DNA sequence: ACGTTTCTAACTATCA
DNA sequence: GATAGTTAGAAACGT
């Protein structure tokens, strides 16, 4: 997005005064002017430090011995932002920050003690930044590697400290081993233009469909795919309900249609149902009266924590009292009858039901020892005609179950075949040539060996892979170039989550030959133009101050800030 | 004009009470107010905010409380809750007012607040809850509660 | 006479056979029997020519079982006092009305033995069975007008103008005060809105209103409260799809929230005047 | 599911015996209602779900709440001093929050982990909901099934034959 | 890159 | 205004 330091705080232990302000100017190329040792080599881990970082580069011995609270200021695309954080001393790297926002921003004096966590700070920059709340995780490891995108995960290429300039080894911020290289080649298609918020969605998504595509089709579609022995069988054991014959059973076999089939298949022993009108409709009943006692007596138990959870009933208008609150207070005064549960309940429960376990179940001994067509044959068949009826397209093309298969899973090879890996492929190569072909566009405002190779990177890895052989100073060259044109293309996106600002710390480091720093400047120069003024960088070097004042990209603060040195010695 | 149609009632819904659970979401939204940064508030301007004493999922993380209202929505954007779609329901729960604030505000137009010995388990958690968002809305500006409550009023 | 006093030696009993039976005295065993098989529960007046004092209580055969009522004191208070104590427990002052049918019992037995001249074998067991069924039906009903009161509500004195069984009377009840209890739930966490009830329960006429309609105009048969019968069994089964609660609520909604309609003024199963 | 969906003929069937017994029939209720309060507690959490992602995913095709002119909206939804003396310096004073910024705040803020959980919720509480519904369809009839006699055990081992021939 | 385990610190209720 | 007390903050392992 649109995010620029504009100023850099360092609060002092309360002595007298200043605050110590290091400002920057807004999209332009800022420079101060270095000594031998003033430390401001070191301003890079106090702005990465304020921006949420878990530890503190902070040096010890020089900084850390009279600074209380270290606070930056980056602008934002709407209103600007301060981000303070106290010194870290004895509690190893672990202070808390203070978090102000406003259209405009005022530096206080020291604030004591902090407001707001650095998670908080985290969070917020990351609902600023646009970045996907997801965890990128497309098969859900709980890898570190591929989680949640923070802006603090996009504070690589965004600082270039004094270690990593003129070295190839490491790319980016923090990023030399493995502390960034993996959450970078998690989230750099992402930020490209690869993906978006809405993409990042849809590789979840199509698992939760194919969750739902493994529910539906464990069965194989038993009512649809799996049922032709079923079929075979319709027309089979009807000949069985001849045998268990009621009402009028089939004709002729081979002399009706299937569906007319399976119309015509919709349709002294007289003790044992002189026993079983005891158990029809007095047991089922008595099934309901222990659904009387024990559904109620659970109720009962229910209701009254229901009111037990209902502890909370206790302009000149004229029936806001009698029918809002003088209900309320009557309700409240009603509470008291619902703890109450009679005796009675509980004892039709248990006592009156172990009184009649002998006047029911005695009947079913006698119904067992008189059970010595069928009996049970009419039920077996009247009752599995309903559940096969049942079973075969009841609600299939009506209600649910096979109508959602025409519906859900249809959209399933939808968002396979709308974008596949192989768009994100072709995406992220279009965006990676993109910015390769926009990166060579200052090797004739640079110097290297080869001001006209066509430089390149690639994601696996985020090296430099030009086309080394007498380098050097090309090192830093290569740098300068390929982050002009990571922010190039990051300017010239829409909705990109990258903050537009680059800091450089001493790229004469190598050198001290100022022709070299100068089309370095020109660089710096021609890259904040190309979008349209969008791109800040910010340059730390002992080059004399010269080097901006014929160069319309490029400030200076009259030093530091008219200073010797970064931690002034009058505090 | 009354707040419950009379005879020709639905059913009794009203669990949340209009007037005896919320005058000024319990009244001790604008005495914490007043407590904490002096800005008035009362004529004219919008108590219209955080119905989330009002939803057992948000009213629950507030009773565990940092100190600020950013840390309580960062609090609702971490990995331990899997969340953060609800504190944009700030935006949401306003149009129709299903929590009924806009309803619960006419029976309120300074005696102590009661004190938390009478606890009641229900009514104490949320007047503590009140009283954390009544003294967290006055350390923020308008673009301030348009920009972290994330809405556009 | 013997009617209001032949219970009492029957709840001292345990499958005991109280008999409550000159121009007797001459049946030896002409039935079965049973162990204890209390006899000779029959006398109404003092001495006279025939000496009733031969053996005195002294406790046909060897061993007797005679015992009487000295000073034919029928209809006692003891016989009340015989239920508070001894056994069981019930109490919940709907006990003149157990009396009422349980002497009414005893009554009908007395009756069928004044006719069909056999002996008159009361069972202990089946006059247990009877209070048992007594006691069982008043517990049920003092199960009601506690998770229907909050004497009758407006939703079941309708619901006993068809009269279906009592299990309906007891699936109302339950579901009124569920639904009541979910919605309460409901508002605790916020989760329905207010405004939602109205989307729910005003827009049950395309079932009150259109299958109200549906079995009148098929039915023409029902003179006076059948044709709401089916309406009800219709009512109970059309309803459980409806998705206008947001998402579709369970199956005990909108059972109670038809109870909830009739609590108030509404049209509903009853086809008559109320 | 098909060992929730059959969590039924598991209790039914010595519910229903073969002899029957008053503590199986006990157990069986208790058990249904176990089934019950499960289907509400699935019920809710669905609806919850399901609320929450009609509510958060209209703005994928955020917008202006416009509670400015709502004199003319909310006034009428209560059963005129709701108005003229709160709503009215309310209605003057909600312009007053969108109107002082000349450019409104745009799309800012993922709900990608949100709707993803909020999704997965929704399978996994339908799924549940289908296997309790499934539930309370066998262990309650349909309107009379309840029965011990040789006709209704003969009509429950006819569907239990029939959901389990197929049905693995 | 922060969550996920244990630990201490502190300020603020809850009673001084 | 004091003992608890709950929640906020600290350090290492994950990968």
């Amino acid at each position: 997005m649109f995010f620029q330091i504009e100023k850099v705080v360092l609060w002092s232990k309360e002595a007298k005064h200043k605050p110590r302000v290091i400002e920057f100017a807004l999209n332009k190329v800022n420079l101060i002017t270095g000594s031998s040792k003033s430390g401001k080599s070191s301003l890079i881990p106090i702005i990465d430090y304020c921006l949420g970082s878990s530890k503190c580069s902070i040096p010890v011995n020089t900084i850390r011995d009279t600074t209380a609270w270290y606070g930056v200021q980056i602008k934002t695309k709407h209103s600007r932002l301060l981000i303070a954080r106290r010194d870290p001393s004895n509690q190893l790297s672990t202070s808390n920050a203070f978090f102000v926002e406003a259209e405009n921003i005022e530096i206080p004096q020291n604030i004591e003690k902090h407001n707001v966590n650095i998670d908080t700070v985290k969070n917020r920059l990351n609902e600023i930044s646009g970045v996907s709340n997801i965890s990128f995780d497309f098969y859900d490891t709980g890898r570190i590697d591929k989680k949640r995108t923070s802006t603090r995960d996009l504070s690589a290429f965004n600082y270039q400290p004094q270690n990593i300039i003129a070295n190839p080894n490491a790319l980016f911020y923090k990023t030399d081993s493995f502390e960034h290289k993996s959450k970078l080649v998690t989230i750099l298609p992402y930020v490209l233009g690869a993906l978006s918020n809405t993409d990042i969605e849809n590789q979840h998504r199509i698992k939760n469909l194919e969750e739902e595509y493994r529910k539906v089709e464990r069965r194989l579609l038993k009512l649809k795919r799996q049922n032709e022995d079923w079929l075979s069988s319709a027309q089979a054991y009807v000949i069985k309900a001849m045998e268990l014959g009621l009402v009028n059973s089939d004709k002729d076999i081979y002399q009706l249609k299937p569906e007319r089939l399976l119309n015509v298949l919709k349709n002294i022993t007289k003790r044992s149902r002189d026993i079983s009108n005891n158990l029809a409709k007095v047991k089922s009943r008595l099934q309901n009266i222990n659904s009387m006692n024990r559904l109620a007596n659970t109720h009962s138990d229910a209701s009254r924590l229901k009111r037990e959870r209902l502890s909370l009933s206790k302009s000149e208008p004229n029936e806001i009292r009698s029918l809002v609150l003088e209900p309320l207070a009557r309700a409240f005064s009603n509470l008291e009858a619902e703890l109450e549960v009679p005796i009675h309940v509980q004892g039709a429960l248990s006592r009156e039901k172990i009184y009649l376990e002998g006047e029911l179940t005695r009947l079913a001994s006698e119904m067992k020892d008189v059970n010595t067509y069928d009996a049970f044959s009419v039920g077996k068949f009247v009752g599995e005609v309903e559940k096969a009826l049942s079973l075969m397209g009841e609600s299939e093309s009506e209600s649910e179950l096979s109508k959602e298969y025409k519906r859900l899973k249809k959209e399933l090879s939808v968002l396979r075949l709308k974008i596949d890996p192989r768009e994100f492929e072709r995406k992220t190569k279009l965006q990676l040539a993109k910015v390769n072909k926009l990166a060579s566009d200052w090797l004739p405002h640079l110097d290297t060996e080869n001001p006209n190779a066509p430089i390149s990177l690639h994601e696996k890895e985020l090296t430099i892979t030009v086309n080394e052989i007498g380098s050097g100073a090309n090192w830093l060259s290569y740098h300068v170039a390929i982050t002009l044109a990571l922010h190039q293309h990051f300017s010239s996106l829409e909705a990109s989550p990258v903050p537009n600002y680059i800091i450089y710390d001493q790229p004469s480091q190598v050198y001290f030959d100022i022709v070299q720093v100068k089309k370095i400047f020109e660089a710096f120069n021609g890259a904040i133009e190309k979008t349209k003024d969008n791109l800040q960088i910010i340059v730390l070097d002992h080059a004399p101050s010269t080097l901006v004042k014929s160069i319309p990209k490029g400030h200076l603060v009259e030093e530091w800030r008219n200073g010797i040195k970064l931690i002034p010695l009058d505090w | 004009q009354m707040l419950k149609p009379e005879n020709n009632l639905e059913k009794e819904a009203w669990e949340i009470n209009n007037p005896a659970m919320c005058s000024y979401m319990l009244w001790i939204a604008t005495l914490a107010y007043y407590q904490k940064q002096k800005e008035p508030i009362h004529p004219s301007r919008l108590f219209c905010l955080f119905p989330f004493i009002l939803y057992s999922d948000t009213r629950n993380v507030l009773l565990s409380s940092k100190g600020s209202l950013k840390s309580y929505l960062a609090k609702f954007s971490n990995s331990k809750a899997i969340s953060g779609d609800i504190p944009l329901s700030i935006h949401f729960r306003i149009d129709i007012q299903k929590n009924k604030t806009l309803d619960a505000l006419i029976v309120a137009f300074s005696i102590k607040p009661l004190p938390n010995s009478k606890l009641t388990d229900t009514i104490k958690e949320l007047v503590y809850c009140s009283t954390k968002i009544g003294r967290w809305l006055s350390e923020m500006t308008n673009q301030d509660l348009a920009r972290d409550l994330k809405v556009i009023f | 006479i013997q009617e209001y006093r032949l219970t009492q030696r029957l709840l001292e009993a345990n499958n005991s056979s109280c008999i409550g039976f000159n121009w007797m005295d001459l049946i030896d065993s002409g039935e079965i029997d049973v162990d204890n098989t209390i006899f000779l529960l029959f006398t109404n007046k003092r001495c006279h020519s025939e000496v009733l004092q031969l053996l005195s209580t002294s406790q046909c055969r060897l061993i007797s079982k005679f015992t009487y009522i000295y000073g034919s004191g029928s209809a006692p208070h003891d016989l009340r006092e015989s239920y508070k104590l001894h056994r069981l427990g019930a109490l919940e002052e709907h006990l003149d009305e157990i009396m009422y049918e349980i002497l009414g019992w005893v009554s009908d037995v007395l009756t069928l033995a004044a006719e069909k001249r056999q002996p008159t074998i009361v069972r202990a067991k089946d006059f247990g069975a009877r209070l048992g069924e007594i006691e069982s039906k008043y517990r049920q009903k003092t199960i009601l007008n506690y998770f229907c009161n909050r004497d009758a509500p407006n939703y079941i004195k309708q619901l006993n103008l068809i009269n279906v069984d009592d299990s309906e009377l007891e699936e109302a009840a339950i579901a009124n005060l569920e639904t009541k209890d979910a919605v309460v739930e409901w508002t605790l966490n916020g989760d329905v809105q207010d405004y939602s009830y109205r989307y729910y329960q005003r827009e049950l006429r395309r079932c009150w209103g259109i299958q109200k309609q549906k079995i009148h105009l098929d039915f023409n048969g029902r003179p006076e409260t059948e044709v709401g019968q089916r309406l009800y069994i219709e009512c109970l089964n059309n309803v459980t799809r409806y998705y206008l609660e947001n998402k579709k609520v369970g199956d005990f909604f909108a059972h109670g929230t038809l109870h909830s309609m009739a609590d108030k003024l509404t049209i509903g199963w009853h086809p008559e005047f109320d | 599911d098909w060992l929730s969906s059959a969590q039924a003929y598991v209790i039914k069937a010595m519910e229903l015996g073969y002899s029957t017994s008053a503590a199986n029939i006990k157990y069986a209720s208790e058990q249904e209602a176990e089934i019950t309060k499960r289907s509400r507690d699935i019920s809710n959490n669905l609806a919850k779900v399901k609320s929450r992602l009609q509510n958060i995913n209209s703005m994928n095709r955020r917008e202006r709440l416009s509670l400015s002119k709502w004199l003319l909206t909310q006034n009428d939804i209560n059963s005129n001093e709701i108005r003229s003396l709160v709503l009215e310096p309310l209605a003057r004073a909600f312009s007053n929050l969108e109107a002082e910024l000349e450019v409104p705040i745009h799309v800012q803020g993922a709900l990608s982990r949100e709707k993803i959980y909020l999704e997965g919720e929704l399978t996994r509480l339908a799924s549940e909901m289908k296997d309790v519904n499934t539930q309370l369809k066998i262990l309650r009839g349909n309107k009379r099934k309840l029965g011990y006699d040789a006709f209704s055990v003969g009509k429950f081992v006819g569907e239990v034959e029939k959901a389990l021939s197929l049905m693995g």
